[PDB]
């Protein structure tokens, strides 16, 4: 059924405010190992 | 050997990769007027006073910051070149305070000399001035910030050379102020040298203030004893009097920095 | 409005500021986004998390990113005051952010925050008294098609007029959640007259694609 | 081709801009999103360099600076460091609200937009710096990204081609200065967002160091398109090195405000009369028009009437493209007012870094300031020209340039306009 007429993107009334933040946390699994710069920081 | 020909002016100059603008037209004897660059700190290219124009490019550069490609003519007497010195100096002069009489800065200040140097010889600045609130730093550094042109070596030096990471930006904007933020005593070993490389009287000396004023002091170059590191130091004295101590340049010393005992 | 720091009994470094465990794994989710020797980089994320613990930031939120991340503190003061979404101070717990430039200012954003004014009894940049609504005004919030328009805390709210802001201020005031969209009859940005655009069906995949692919 | 607009939705790139449709992964494969991507990623860097110069697509950004030749700069191999993508999804310029909306509706497409460019410049992960003040569409963005890597598209082994790229997302935290791009990898650093210079470019030193790519959301997200229709396809569209399709903005003193996507070189009349129902009060009611956002001139009704929406055609009409955001001012627009609320917005939105913006940007804004009310004489309107002329192209990054253009366009157009102002403060005052 072909409809261009109900708005879908309702789904943003349901965020809180740690969404973005434990999205992050459950993609911190799927993600590379980050590369290093040889040093623990610019300081060290 | 891989030195690449610049021109300055039209005058042939063999640099190599990797220097700026100003430092080839430094190689031929002209001295590019500058706020935020210094020598001994990081290229900051935020004072905007360096601007020159490059031939055959329709847009000035900054002579701190841009290096040298193969084959430039730098323009540093031309129209837009002084155009761009004469407008930097004015925004510069715009909210700065009308304090030379009481600054302990007058006749040794940076902007003074190169705005009259380099800049226009009135105003156009028809509103009224920001006036900033000053800063308690410690006994040795007299702050008024109002007079700061926001040129970042308070930042570069506690950092760099210091190591202390205590100075900064806060704001944004016209109401951007170098301080620290909280009521915070900068005192480390050689607090006294951002009262050098400040260019004008926002950061001037506290046992000094007032006492004293450039052009009637007598320059005795000299050496420090307070330690055995032989910093070479120009004792500044008026009428019999020492007035101040302040650094000499020696490459292989001190570099032109002096500690807080010393100064 | 200040940018320099005076340490009074409700914000000095003595004041109480721990993350919550949850927010400890938040947080190291957040470091491990970035390269190894560049932790610096989670300044800006972090601390916003002390805002949303939180509400705002004393200083004792700068001085525990600070110390979590192994910055010195003026690196976090910096960013805290360059930034206008850090709330220095007790903000209530309602910001109302009315945008008020050119777009909005076209299409009458004035009215709204004057309905706001005499409807919330403050003027801009105050607080009501039962700390439930601060009122101060904003740049762009990149609404402009949808002008005007106000953000809650994290909500758009748009297309608005005065009786719909008064509205929306008397179900954040009876305890409710507001829908946060357009608040006239379309549902995002379309021309409210009907779609002059993508009436059609989307074509699906494989439609239109290149040989040798 | 002669004549430009009445695009199709056939050869539309964002389809499910409204929010009509589903945003997420199913509706996104079932609208032409992440088709052949394995096939894309295989055929090699060159050959999507090849189709992105094929396709003359500009930077959407606003300045326009050729997408293919700017993502070529990283065709370069590894010196130890990673590379990085980063996609621009600020969005503070007035006028401009489409990244929001290819964010909020079509997240996909930008994702596929970042391992595409990603792919094509040799880059480790993409870094989509988003506007905080977007969060609703930020949380939209990341649970379309957690649908990428649950269906195996993008992470370890992107779309089975072998290939690693993640895909970060990092909030803003308010600053309009951070939409520029060194200024937004100042910002990711966890530094202030204040401009670098250039020399040396993020090509060479980006993000962290790093060689990398800052390209906004709209010339990512058409990426995957010109992949897979062509470069043929997209250069059909708009006149030769204006090519394509474009998002529009059309706020401001119309009937119906709206976004559209739209043929390149379309006239801006065609464009106002046809998608924003007109000016309200009729075109002859029209007194103004800000072709691309806040950065870019005004320009009159004398000049609005055969105008052409693309880079050049608004060049030769002395403002620029910009962002492609129509701003519309009616007749009774009082037009130094908003010239000087806009004024004010960019001393609001400027870093304080170097001398001419952070000094003659609220220097302007005093001047306008008195503009408005009338308290000035006319001597200070050529003054104020030549203040605007010592802050273009004497500052660090472009906000100094796009704070001096709105001022150069009101004088320009609308100096009669300040003296009477001016002249009749002086009968009523003095
Ligand atoms: N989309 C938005 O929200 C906003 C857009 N703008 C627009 O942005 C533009 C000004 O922005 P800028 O990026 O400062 O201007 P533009 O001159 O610098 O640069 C655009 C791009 O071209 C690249 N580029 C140009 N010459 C290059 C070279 N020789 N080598 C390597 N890369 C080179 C730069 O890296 C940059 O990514 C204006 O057109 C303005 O309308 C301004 C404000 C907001
Ligand atoms: C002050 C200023 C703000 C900018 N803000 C944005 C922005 O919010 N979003 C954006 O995509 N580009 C912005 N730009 C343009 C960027 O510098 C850059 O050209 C763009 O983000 C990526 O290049 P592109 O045009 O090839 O996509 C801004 C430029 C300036 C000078
Ligand atoms: S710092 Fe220089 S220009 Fe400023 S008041 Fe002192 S002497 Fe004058
Ligand atoms: S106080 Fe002096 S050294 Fe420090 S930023 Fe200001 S002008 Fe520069
Ligand atoms: S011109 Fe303005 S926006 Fe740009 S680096 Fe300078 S203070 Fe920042
Ligand atoms: S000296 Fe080059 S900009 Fe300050
Ligand atoms: S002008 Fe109010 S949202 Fe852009
Ligand atoms: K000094």
């Amino acid at each position: 059924p072909f409809d261009n007429t109900t708005y879908k993107n309702l789904q943003h009334h349901d965020y809180s405010t740690y969404t973005f933040l434990d999205l992050n946390l459950d993609l911190s699994k799927f993600r590379m190992p980050q590369p290093s710069s040889g040093r623990e920081s610019p300081r060290h | 050997s891989n030195l690449i020909e610049v021109f300055v002016d039209g005058q042939s100059v063999m640099v190599e990769p990797g220097t700026t603008v100003l430092q080839a037209c430094e190689k031929v004897g002209m001295q590019i007027p500058r706020f935020c660059y210094h020598e001994r700190l990081s290229v900051a290219g935020n004072c905007r006073m360096c601007l020159v124009e490059i031939e055959k490019a329709p847009k000035v550069v900054a002579a701190c910051a841009m290096p040298v490609m193969k084959g430039w003519n730098i323009l540093t007497n031309s129209e837009k070149t002084k155009k761009a010195r004469e407008g930097v100096m004015e925004f510069l002069l715009a909210n700065h305070p009308l304090d030379c009489p009481i600054c302990d800065q007058g006749g040794e200040c940076d902007l003074q000399d190169q705005s009259m140097m380099f800049g226009s010889d009135r105003s156009r600045f028809l509103e009224g001035k920001r006036a900033v609130e000053d800063k308690n730093i410690g006994p040795l550094v007299k702050t008024i910030m109002t007079r700061c042109i926001q040129c970042t070596r308070c930042i570069r030096f506690a950092s760099e050379i210091a190591g202390v990471d205590d100075l900064g930006t806060t704001g944004r904007g016209n109401d951007m102020q170098v301080g620290t933020y909280i009521e915070k005593m900068f005192m480390s070993e050689l607090s006294g040298n951002i009262i050098d490389i400040c260019p004008v009287g926002a950061l001037t000396s506290k046992p000094y203030a007032f006492t004293a004023r450039p052009w009637e002091t007598r320059k005795t170059e000299s050496i420090d004893v307070m330690d055995a590191v032989g910093s070479n130091i120009v004792v500044s004295t008026r009428t019999g009097e020492v007035m101040r101590i302040l650094p000499r340049m020696h490459e292989d010393i001190n570099e032109e920095w002096i500690s807080d005992k010393t100064r | 409005a200040l940018f320099v720091h005076r340490d009074t009994p409700k914000n000095n470094p003595e004041t109480p500021f721990d993350f919550t465990p949850e927010n400890y794994k938040r947080i190291e989710a957040i470091v491990k986004n970035y390269p190894e020797g560049h932790k610096a980089a989670a300044v800006l994320p972090v601390l916003d998390l002390a805002q949303r613990q939180n509400g705002w930031l004393p200083i004792s939120a700068m001085n525990k990113v600070a110390e979590i991340l192994q910055v010195p503190p003026m690196r976090v003061y910096e960013v805290a005051t360059f930034y206008t979404m850090y709330n220095r101070k007790p903000v209530g717990k309602y910001h109302i952010q009315v945008c008020t430039t050119t777009p909005c200012m076209l299409r009458n954003s004035d009215s709204i925050l004057e309905a706001i004014q005499k409807k919330l009894g403050i003027k801009v940049g105050e607080t009501t008294p039962d700390k439930l609504f601060t009122l101060i005004e904003v740049e762009c919030l990149g609404a402009c098609v949808n002008a005007p328009m106000v953000q809650i805390n994290d909500n758009y709210y748009e297309d608005l007029t005065p009786k719909d802001i008064e509205e929306i201020i008397d179900e954040l005031k009876a305890g409710k959640i507001p829908k946060p969209g357009p608040r006239s009859g379309r549902f995002s940005c379309e021309p409210a007259g009907g779609l002059t655009s993508l009436t059609e069906p989307p074509k699906g995949p494989g439609f239109g694609v290149q040989a040798g692919l | 081709k002669t004549s430009f607009g009445s695009l199709k939705d056939e050869d539309r790139i964002f389809t499910n801009l409204y929010g009509r449709h589903d945003w997420r992964l199913k509706g996104a494969q079932s609208r032409g999103d992440w088709y052949k991507t394995k096939e894309i990623l295989l055929k090699g860097p060159d050959w999507i360099l090849g189709e992105v110069k094929t396709s003359g697509l500009r930077g959407r950004g606003g300045a326009g600076f050729p997408t293919g030749l700017k993502w070529s700069f990283m065709n370069k191999p590894s010196d130890g460091r990673p590379k990085y993508l980063v996609v621009n999804a600020d969005e503070g310029e007035p006028g401009t609200c489409k990244d929001r909306e290819i964010i909020r509706h079509d997240p996909h497409k930008l994702v596929e937009g970042c391992l595409v460019g990603g792919r094509a410049m040799g880059a480790r992960a993409a870094y989509i710096y988003i506007r905080g003040e977007f969060y609703n569409e930020a949380s939209n963005l990341q649970v379309a990204i957690r649908e990428a890597y649950e269906a195996g598209l993008i992470g370890k082994n992107a779309c089975g081609s072998g290939y690693d790229f993640d895909v970060f997302v990092v909030r803003g935290a308010g600053a309009y200065i951070c939409g520029e791009e060194t200024a937004l990898i100042e910002s990711i650093e966890g530094k202030q967002g204040k401009p670098r210079l250039k020399p040396p470019f993020p090509a060479d030193v980006g993000v962290f160091g790093c060689p990398t790519t800052v390209a906004n959301v709209e010339t990512v997200a058409v990426s995957p398109t010109i992949c897979r229709r062509g470069g043929a396809w997209f250069a059909s569209f708009g006149r030769e090195r204006n090519s394509g399709t474009k998002l529009f903005n059309i706020s401001g003193h119309v009937n119906n405000p709206c976004t559209v996507e739209e043929e390149m070189s379309v006239p801006l009349k065609e464009l106002i009369e046809k998608h924003a129902g007109g000016v309200t009060g009729g075109w002859d009611n029209l007194l103004a028009v800000i072709p691309g956002g806040s950065s870019t001139p005004l320009i009159p009704k004398s000049v609005c009437e055969t105008v052409l929406m693309d880079f050049d055609a608004l060049i030769q009409a002395q403002t620029g493209l910009g962002t492609a955001a129509v701003i519309v001012m009616d007749r009774s627009t009082d037009i130094v007012k908003a010239i000087a609320r806009l004024i004010e917005f960019y001393k609001h939105e400027s870093c304080g870094q170097c001398t001419p913006c952070r000094e003659g940007v609220d220097w302007m804004n005093k001047v306008m300031a008195r503009f408005v009310r009338g308290d000035a004489r006319p001597a200070e309107i050529d003054s104020l020209w030549e203040i605007s002329k010592q802050i273009e192209g004497h500052t660090i990054c472009a906000l100094g340039d796009g704070a001096a253009w709105p001022v150069q366009g009101l004088i320009r157009h609308f100096r009669p306009e300040l003296e009477e102002r001016m002249q009749r403060f002086a009968q009523q005052h003095q």
